[PDB]
């Protein structure tokens, strides 16, 4: 390993700007590069510096290369959601397609939502087909709220929505079951929110 | 400049053969094929200067490269193993630095399929009382008994994707963790106005693209081969 | 009036095995030389280091040490790309550096299985008169880089000429040493008048009747010596009986007036 | 592919029974690859050395073997030089003049 990323990972909330650091013992370093992916997805180059003391930007996203040092740091201004992802540090050893690519391992970024107005609350929601069967949705809680998984009850871990046109993000969970098992009963392993709005 | 890669996403068998494309109309000379691992960079398997061509990489074991054409740069595994369970990324570039990558392509090769199964899916309609309590409705969308896990997850409004209010579990859960090849479930939400809910005229679907058997792989059980697949499920609006 | 020459020379055998090998010329004296065993240039004079700092060579060495390896690299690369058009054995010379005038041109020349096929020109490399074209390839690869052409062209326009200035100053006493010719006779008729030992190259033989200059003399290559001075020897073809009253004279700049004759 | 010249000279005045230095310059041939043996009555001689390799204009190779040697009337001295443009070793003996 000739490249390598510092922290390996780091959780931040949203807004809060952060640091990502690259160290590189490649010779020689023609160009260092700064990949963004998605978790699945492919690769989009943020930026790509090549002088010796160089700085670019992008958006909220600037970066450094100092090459005596062999050391380049990624900045992120302002973290919003999307920018969880993992984000890789690549030194190419020609200016050319003589050069090969040295490819850091990455570091995981995630962000933890803003969530402006919760609402907690559990829903019962029913098949469009056979209407017996059913699934509980608790959803609109903030992000200080954990959801922990009886081995025939499923539960899912908490997952954040973001409606674009209107600004508006909720996190949920879904919990069913076939074997008994209401929607009151199906969080009760969770430390949920006091005010938490049970219907009917 | 744009590299496209096929298949996308493919279940394997030990000991069987698997073809990986990567196609690229940019008339870059040169084309490269890398695997990505946790805990490791992008690692470079074979390249190619042009048709005719193929030079190892810094790990061609287990691999064979094939450069047909300016366009095709295929990556060959003869004789499948589990080690090379990974996602495989194809790029390509001209005389200068830049190598244009591809959206990579993931393979999971199994040791044997015989527990290979689709999902089963249902649409769980929005809450009355959510509907009443925030003026939005949350559909949510269930993926049940499948294995392995290579699933892809879309919802689908009047015929378009939408992303928008859509959030999907990260990885699915399994539906027997004590079991050594236990069958998954994944969850999935869409998020909309009350008043987009209650337009009869929107149909609402929750797809799973479920990659499993090949028209060419054997199948010696009763039930139906479980092959490359659609599942979806479906449901109007109503005011 | 001096030529400095950076002479560099690399075998390729097969894919894996290479070796290249240097040595740097002032006029007609061995500046550096830089074998594929070391992994640091030599000097092979006290004064190589001409006007350069200690800090200021170490960077130029540091420079020429990522070259090496980068340039083995590149050729082995380059083979690949254009198989299977050229393959092994491959030797690649370069030739490189600057002739000073007084108040100088730089010049960098590459050649492939011996024959002249590139140069950096201007602000990038390109194929010569007579090369084949199918170098058009690799020199675009090269000329694609631009960290690769700013250093050339620095080393070329900049480095070069300022660092040979310095190098004849510092190495003026031996760049201006007057080393005696010495000579001598023998015959196989054939007649062979031997001289050695003489620095600067500039001389002047010629068999003589008295003083009446032979035109049959021929004058041989200047051969080397190996404390950098340098052997040359003058022939006359003559009759049997006929080696009466000839001479050998010599000409040189350490002698000062007082010619050598030797009378056979 | 070229055939290598050599030429065989010593750098002082040869006296029997004085201690002297033999050159055989070799020049003129590619590719650089080349072995250079200095013999004493068909012996090799053990301590022979060799400047570095280097190339004319012309972009042919030439190289200076020398080694230290006292000549006499019975002992004749040669340079052997093997390279693939050649089938078979050519030999050039010290013509007792140069
Ligand atoms: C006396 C000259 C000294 C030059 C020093 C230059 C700096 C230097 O080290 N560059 C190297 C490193 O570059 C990397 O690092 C530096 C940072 O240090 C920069 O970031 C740079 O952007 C990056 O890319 C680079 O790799 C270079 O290409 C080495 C070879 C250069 C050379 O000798 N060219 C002439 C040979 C022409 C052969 C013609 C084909 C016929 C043979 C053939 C063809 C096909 C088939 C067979 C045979
Ligand atoms: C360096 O000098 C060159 C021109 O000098 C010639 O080429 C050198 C490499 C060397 O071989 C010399 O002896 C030659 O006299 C400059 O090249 C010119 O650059 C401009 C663009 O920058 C271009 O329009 C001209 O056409 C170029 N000249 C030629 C002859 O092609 C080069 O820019 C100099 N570079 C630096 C960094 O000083
Ligand atoms: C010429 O020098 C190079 C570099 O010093 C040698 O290449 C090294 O060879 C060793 C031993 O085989 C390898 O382990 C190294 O990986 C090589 N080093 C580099 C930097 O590539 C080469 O062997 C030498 N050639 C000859 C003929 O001696
Ligand atoms: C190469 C032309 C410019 C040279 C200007 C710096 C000369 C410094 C002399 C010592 C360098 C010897 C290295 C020779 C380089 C080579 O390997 O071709
Ligand atoms: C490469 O060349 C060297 C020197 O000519 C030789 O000894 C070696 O065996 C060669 N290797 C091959 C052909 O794999
Ligand atoms: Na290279």
């Amino acid at each position: 390993t000739q490249v390598e990323q510092s922290p390996q990972s780091l959780v931040v909330r949203q807004g809060e700007n952060c640091v990502l650091q690259c160290n590189y013992s490649v010779t020689p370093d023609n160009h260092l590069r700064w990949f963004k992916q998605d978790t699945g997805k492919g690769l989009v180059s943020l930026t790509v510096l090549v002088d010796q003391k160089d700085k670019t930007s992008n958006g909220r996203y600037s970066a450094t290369l100092d090459k005596d040092a062999k050391h380049s740091t990624l900045h992120i201004t302002a973290t919003l959601l999307d920018d969880t992802a993992t984000y890789i540090c690549v030194v190419g050893d020609r200016g050319s397609a003589l050069g090969r690519l040295h490819f850091g391992a990455g570091t995981q970024l995630i962000v933890i939502p803003d969530i402006q107005n919760p609402d907690p609350a559990v829903y019962q929601l029913r098949d469009s087909k056979s209407s017996d069967k059913s699934v509980c949705l608790f959803t609109d809680f903030d992000s200080q709220t954990n959801v922990s998984q009886d081995s025939d009850v499923y539960i899912t871990d908490k997952c954040v929505l973001d409606m674009r046109s209107m600004d508006f993000k909720s996190n949920s969970a879904v919990a069913w079951s076939n074997k008994d098992f209401a929607c009151a009963n199906a969080f009760n392993n969770s430390i949920i929110p006091e005010d938490t709005f049970f219907p009917s | 400049a744009a590299v496209t890669q096929s298949p996308r996403n493919k279940v394997a068998v030990t000991g069987g053969k698997v073809t990986l494309s990567c196609n690229q109309t940019n008339n870059h000379n040169n084309m490269y094929w890398y695997r990505q691992d946790t805990g490791h960079g992008l690692r470079l398997i074979h390249y190619s200067y042009g048709a005719g061509s193929t030079e190892k990489g810094d790990i061609p074991d287990g691999y064979k490269a094939s450069r047909p054409s300016q366009e095709n740069f295929s990556l060959i595994l003869e004789l499948a193993t589990p080690s090379q369970t990974s996602v495989y990324f194809c790029a390509s570039g001209d005389e200068g630095y830049t190598q244009y990558f591809g959206p990579g392509t993931r393979l999971l090769v199994l040791e044997d399929l015989r527990n290979v199964t689709p999902p089963k899916v249902s649409l769980f309609e929005p809450s009355k009382a959510e509907i009443s309590h925030t003026q939005k409705a949350t559909l949510v969308c269930l993926a049940t008994g499948f294995y392995p896990d290579h699933v892809e997850l879309s919802w689908w409004v009047n015929g378009k994707e939408v992303h928008s209010g859509v959030c999907t579990d990260p990885q699915p859960l399994k539906e027997q963790p004590a079991l050594n090849d236990s069958r998954y479930s994944l969850s999935s939400r869409l998020r909309v106005s009350a008043t987009f809910w209650q337009n009869p005229r929107n149909h609402f679907r929750c797809q799973v693209q479920f990659y499993g058997l090949s028209e060419n792989d054997e199948w010696t059980q009763d039930r139906a081969k479980p092959v490359t697949q659609i599942v979806s499920a479906e449901a109007w609006g109503r005011a | 009036n001096y030529t400095f020459r950076c002479l560099q020379m690399s075998s390729f055998a097969n894919r894996s095995w290479s070796r290249t090998d240097s040595v740097v010329w002032l006029g007609d004296l061995q500046t550096h030389r830089w074998s594929n065993d070391s992994a640091t240039i030599s000097f092979t004079k006290p004064w190589s280091q001409g006007k350069l700092s200690n800090q200021q060579w170490e960077k130029l060495q540091h420079m020429f040490q990522v070259y090496r390896v980068s340039f083995t690299r590149d050729i082995q690369e380059l083979v690949k790309m254009m198989s299977p058009k050229e393959d092994y054995p491959i030797e690649i010379q370069l030739s490189a550096g600057c002739e000073m005038y007084p108040g100088s041109e730089s010049f960098l020349h590459v050649a492939f299985q011996g024959k002249y096929v590139v140069r950096f020109w201007g602000t990038s490399w390109q194929t010569v008169p007579g090369a084949p074209s199918w170098l058009d390839l690799p020199i675009k690869v090269l000329n694609a880089d631009q960290g690769t052409s700013a250093t050339v062209q620095m080393l070329l326009n900049d480095t070069c000429p300022l660092f040979v200035r310095g190098l004849l100053e510092a190495g003026k006493s031996d760049l201006e040493k007057q080393e005696k010719p010495v000579a001598w006779l023998s015959s196989v008729r054939q007649l062979v008048c031997h001289v050695s030992g003489f620095y600067p190259k500039p001389v002047w033989v010629m068999w003589m009747r008295g003083d009446q200059e032979q035109q049959g003399t021929h004058r041989g290559d200047f051969l080397p010596n190996a404390d950098e001075t340098w052997y040359l020897q003058a022939t006359l073809d003559v009759e049997a009986g006929e080696e009466a009253g000839l001479a050998c004279r010599v000409k040189h700049s350490s002698l000062g007036g007082q010619d050598i004759i030797l009378y056979w | 592919q070229k055939t290598p010249q050599i030429q065989v000279y010593s750098r002082h005045p040869p006296e029997n029974g004085k201690p002297n230095i033999l050159n055989c310059y070799v020049t003129q041939f590619h590719p650089p690859h080349i072995e250079i043996q200095m013999l004493k009555n068909g012996k090799k001689i053990p301590k022979v050395e060799m400047s570095d390799m280097s190339f004319s204009k012309d972009w042919s190779f030439y190289i200076l073997a020398h080694t230290e040697f006292t000549p006499t009337e019975t002992d004749t001295y040669a340079c052997r030089v093997k390279h693939a443009s050649m089938a078979e070793p050519k030999t050039v003996y010290w013509d007792r003049d140069m």
